RNA sequence: CGCCACUUCAUGGAAAUAAAUCACUCACGAAUAG
């Protein structure tokens, strides 16, 4: 076969700063060259040249000499245009009540950029404001331009298309064997490596995709560490709140990795700090 | 009933191309006249694009614009076409997408052209362009000018930012005028046209030959702009009424488009031909 | 001015995106390499490029009305959302930030986004076998590049027409009929002139309630992953945008394994001897059909692999 | 367009001067892929735009970009040195200020067509004379 | 311009000498092009550009377009020899040396009115002169 | 929980390549001489 139509799972929101269209979706300009680099990693056995070699002998270059490209067309396309945008911060603030459905808050995130838009200011998305009756307890506001004119956006759609075309059937098969594990592997966004890309793969030519994740992490990285989150009730109700507490507990693991918690009343050190004046203490 | 003025209303770009070696930027250039440097057709070209229209037509091609190349008689032409030579070109400005371009010169060739070779309808043609003539010479006093015809186009970047456009209210432009000329026309010194007419300012494509998805080759090519306006004269020899009415009828009806130039297949040079109406 | 791009109230496009773009204001500095970077030539440009993305047009546009009445019915599909470029490689830049780096396909007449015939002919044609010159520097490519590609068009082929059974030799006829207007060892057939397969400018024809044109970014990180990447802006068709695609196209006769024209193809279906297995036929409908799937597969324009200017039905 | 054995002259005389063409008679080979971009740019763009463009040494490229704008006023100040009375009246023959921008000459000249035709004229006479040299 | 029979003798010289002919009397196709080109662009393109044109050697041709040159100067030469020396003949009976390129011999000896009579009537003799072998 | 930003803004490649380079017809016809 020469075409590949490969349908994938949205497991967290993706920021894109292309938003303002109702087609947004996963970027192929990101997709294509991590994924041919991924795909002459696994050639070569591990190694990028030996995959280059391997690529060259059996012609999938676009070019033999230059670059790392593999010759295949990348299309990624929206089913249904339904997006839950989210709007994604630093800091906890007071929820707005009117508010549109797709607007949902990730409040504690690792992404701190854009925490100016949670501001007093007039040109922040919500704005915040004092309370009457107690003159605590911030009172929030939505301004729909504001919204609108925000750079990048938290989006979660639905189950989208992937289409990979190529002319070369066996580069076809290897890409049908190891798309899989580079979706697992692989996250696609901005701040992408803290998690805001991730993607799984469920149908790669109208079949079921029995991919482990666990084995595909084991092989393609040196360290796998897995953390079972507490899921307190719900696992049926407020996806939100599953994002709330999921990125919350990774901006407090990673504030706790390269420095402290300087926060409420609890103190443990920085483990990269620990780990230096540890090993030869200097 | 002899000699006819023909408008070629361009619907895509069109590349008559000369026989030239460039050795700049732009590796294909079109044909421009020898006398005037302006774009034409060559009279050869434009008779070998009509007669290929016509090509079904037997009698026709054969009465009217003579035998084929591969004939054990050949026939004189009795239809003679003369070359085409540019009248109105589109520029672009900031008011408005397009002007229809023309100079004071080109007028002048236009109404000695209709003098000398007395079309059909060249008299009251004549009468007019030339009273739009010394009014313009009359209001232009020697210094270089950008007159329109319409006042909400007052003030037009005329494709360049030192040629401004302003109206001078007491130029009448006749309905006919603007017919024959264009809608939105503008009437710019010679040296203005000749700026904006040459082979550093006109129209320019980009082309590529990929190899298996790598690029191969690359050059430029030099086009004509869409919707240009150029005139044309054709003479009636001793032909036939029947096949001149026929031939007449199929070029001058609004179905009719014709291909001049080079690149055809990708719809280079698509033009329609239309009769000198009565003023 | 403003939306609605019409030919009364409109700044051309390519004036604005290659003249009126670089021009110099009383307090506007790009020729010093403090003026390029600074936030002056910034807004400047960010200015320019609102007037750019600022047009729309209309579904009854009298432009778009004009080009179906020139050049036929149109072919009507839709933009996905990389975006659609053409003419990239077109030199456009002076180093200035929020500036256009990239060039774009502009109507010099109308200034409407449009593709150039050669880049649909050459597109469509990518996809045929004999799309690739033998030269010698290609020899090595030519064998699978021929097979893979047969077995394509083949299967397009038996998709679109109703045709049961296609052969090598009749695929060469076919695409050398199509492209070249000729047979595929070069000497010509008598071809009628409306047996002649035209590839017009494909133009845009509809942006439905938004702009036509917007600004996108593609950010090459080096491959030193530890310095600073370039972002890149440029000028794309927006998604949802409907694309005329305009073809002159007819009927093509194969009569045992060659390209016949309709003159020729008469005689041969009069002649006592006759074989309905070794007449293949080809509508123009059906011409039309096989371009728009090879479309819908591909796409046109620039960085297609990247995914740029793929196309859904309207 | 006719380029003159002259203005070839002018170009050769100006690329040796402007460190292009080494002892050698050899040049860098991106030097002709840069006339090339700086022709296309010119018609396309402008002369402003182009100038600007090629004018920059902040630039990161593999070579020496803005030699090629210093061979254009060198070949620029030989064709205005050759100047006549008949054309000085009507041409701006005036000498090009070597350490003066280019693009700023340009700009506070406005934006006539001679400047134009001279670029034009020194970019194919550039082009020729890279051809004819070796190019390792 | 009638058919010179000793030009074209040294032109079915030059041709071998300049490896244009094989053993077998066959050049490459792309050669006639070649030569039926060069006097266009002499005539509409100017003489130094077209020979500068044909001299490269970093083309991208189907074959050695610049060997063509080198025929040029042999016949060029065989021509300069066999001149009648005497006080009153114009033309310049001086050999060009074999290591200065064809393009440069112009540039510095600028008398072009010689050079380019001799360069066209040249040309057509090579033109005339191919036909005499296979075109494969 | 409170506060808050700085970065980066085009490089490399292709710059024309092949086909046709004139073809066919007329190359003197009559008259005056014998």
């Amino acid at each position: 076969m020469n075409q590949l139509t490969a349908i994938l799972k949205q497991h967290t929101p993706m920021i894109h700063f292309q938003h303002n269209e109702s087609g947004a979706t996963l970027r192929a300009s990101e997709v294509k060259p991590l994924l041919d680099k991924f795909i002459l990693t696994k050639l070569g056995n591990g190694d990028i040249r030996e995959g280059r070699l391997y690529a060259k002998k059996n012609n999938w270059l676009i070019d033999n000499e230059k670059n790392y490209a593999l010759n295949y067309k990348l299309s990624i396309s929206l089913q249904k245009k339904s997006r839950l945008e989210y709007l994604i911060t630093s800091s906890t603030f007071p929820l707005p009540t009117e508010r549109p459905s797709n607007f949902f808050t990730i409040q504690n995130s690792p992404y701190f950029a854009q925490e100016k838009c949670v501001g007093i200011n007039t040109n922040s998305t919500i704005i915040l404001k004092k309370s009457n009756s107690d003159p605590r307890k911030k009172e929030a506001e939505f301004k729909e331009k504001n919204w609108s004119q925000i750079d990048k956006k938290g989006l979660e759609w639905q189950d989208f298309t992937i289409k990979i075309f190529s002319l070369k059937g066996d580069l076809i098969n290897k890409i049908q064997t190891y798309l899989p594990a580079f979706f697992i592997c692989h996250n696609f966004g901005t701040r992408n490596n803290k998690g805001f890309g991730s993607f799984t793969v469920e149908y790669i030519n109208n079949q079921k995709n029995i991919c482990n994740v666990e084995d595909t992490l084991k092989e393609n990285f040196a360290f796998v560490y897995k953390k079972k989150i507490a899921l307190s009730r719900q696992s049926t109700l407020d996806f939100i709140y599953i994002y709330n507490q999921i990125f919350s507990t990774i901006k407090k693991d990673y504030q706790i990795l390269k420095s402290g918690y300087n926060f409420r009343n609890e103190y443990i050190k920085s483990l990269l700090f620990c780990y230096f004046v540890s090993k030869y203490p200097n | 009933m002899t000699t006819r003025m023909y408008v070629i209303n361009t619907l895509s770009n069109m590349h008559v191309g000369s026989g030239e070696v460039n050795y700049g930027v732009i590796a294909n250039l079109i044909q421009r006249d020898s006398v005037t440097n302006l774009p034409n057709i060559n009279s050869s070209g434009l008779k070998g694009a009509i007669r290929e229209y016509f090509k079904e037509n037997e009698d026709l091609v054969r009465e009217l614009f003579g035998s084929a190349p591969r004939d054990e008689k050949t026939l004189p032409g009795k239809v003679r076409f003369f070359e085409a030579n540019l009248l109105s070109m589109p520029v672009r400005s900031d008011k408005v997408p397009f002007l229809m371009a023309i100079s004071d010169e080109v007028l002048q060739e236009l109404i000695t052209k209709m003098k000398f070779f007395n079309c059909e309808e060249a008299t009251q043609y004549i009468s007019h362009l030339s009273t739009l003539l010394d009014n313009i010479k009359t209001q232009a006093q020697g210094t270089d000018f950008a007159y329109v015809f319409d006042p909400l186009l007052q003030g037009a970047i005329i494709e360049e930012v030192s040629i401004r456009a302003t109206c001078p209210s007491h130029i009448p432009l006749q309905p006919s005028l603007k017919k024959l000329l264009g809608d939105r026309l503008v009437i710019l010194s010679h040296k203005y046209f000749s700026i904006l007419s040459d082979d550093n300012h006109l129209p320019v494509l980009s082309r590529n030959n990929l190899e298996n998805g790598q690029s191969a080759n690359l050059w430029y090519e030099q086009v004509l702009p869409r919707y240009s306006r150029l005139y044309f004269m054709l003479m009636d020899g001793n032909a036939q009424s029947e096949y001149l009415k026929k031939f007449r009828d199929t070029l001058c009806t609004p179905s009719t488009i014709i291909q001049i130039g080079a690149n055809a297949s990708i719809g280079y040079g698509y033009c329609q031909i239309s009769e000198l109406s009565p003023f | 001015m403003p939306k609605n791009y019409t030919l009364q109230n409109a700044s051309n496009l390519g004036w604005l995106f290659y003249k009126d773009y670089y021009r110099q204001e009383p307090n506007v500095d790009f020729i010093s390499t403090q003026g390029k970077e600074s936030d002056t030539t910034a807004d400047f440009f960010r200015k320019t490029n609102q007037r750019i993305t600022a047009y729309q047009l209309n579904s009854e546009s009298p432009l778009v009305a004009a080009f179906n009445n020139h050049f036929g019915t149109p072919l009507q599909l839709k933009t996905i959302y990389p975006g659609l470029i053409t003419g990239s490689g077109l030199p456009h830049q002076t180093g200035s930030k929020g500036e256009f780096k990239l060039g774009f396909q502009f109507d010099y007449t109308t200034g409407l986004p449009y593709i150039p015939g050669s880049s649909i002919k050459g597109t469509l044609r990518s996809m045929f076998p004999f799309s690739l010159k033998d030269k010698g520097s290609t020899k090595r490519i030519l064998p699978e590049y021929r097979k893979e590609r047969m077995e394509y068009i083949r299967d397009l082929i038996i998709e679109v027409t109703n045709i049961n059974e296609i052969s090598d030799t009749e695929i060469q006829a076919l695409e050398y009929a199509i492209f070249t207007n000729s047979t595929p060892s070069g000497k010509t057939i008598e071809f009628s002139l409306e047996e002649k397969d035209v590839f017009y400018d494909a133009f845009v024809a509809d942006s439905k309630d938004g702009v036509m044109l917007s600004d996108d970014y593609i950010t090459p990180h080096g491959e030193n992953p530890l310095k600073d990447p370039k972002p890149i802006l440029f000028l794309k068709i927006r998604p949802d945008v409907t694309i005329n695609f305009y073809f002159k196209l007819c009927t093509t006769h194969l009569y045992k394994e060659k390209v016949c024209s309709s003159k020729q193809i008469e005689e041969i279906k009069k002649q006592n001897d006759f074989s309905s297995s070794d007449y293949k036929m080809i509508t123009a409908h059906q011409k039309r059909n096989l371009f728009e799937k090879i479309l819908l597969c591909i796409g046109i324009g620039a960085k297609t692999n990247i995914g740029y200017g793929q196309l859904k039905k309207l | 367009m006719k380029i003159s054995k002259k203005q070839i002259e002018y170009a050769i005389e100006a690329l040796r001067a402007n460190n292009i063409i080494t002892n050698d008679n050899q040049y860098p080979k991106v030097f002709k892929g840069y006339i090339s971009s700086f022709g296309a740019a010119v018609i396309q763009s402008g002369l402003i735009p182009a100038i600007i463009f090629f004018e920059n040494e902040d630039n990161d490229a593999n070579a020496d970009r803005h030699k090629i704008i210093g061979v254009l006023k060198d070949i620029i100040n030989a064709m205005r040195q050759q100047y006549t009375v008949t054309d000085a009246t009507i041409l701006v023959s005036s000498q090009i200020p070597a350490n003066y921008s280019m693009a700023q000459y340009i700009i506070e000249h406005g934006n006539t067509d001679q400047l134009l035709k001279e670029i034009t004229e020194a970019a194919v006479a550039m082009k020729l004379a890279l051809r004819m040299y070796k190019s390792e």
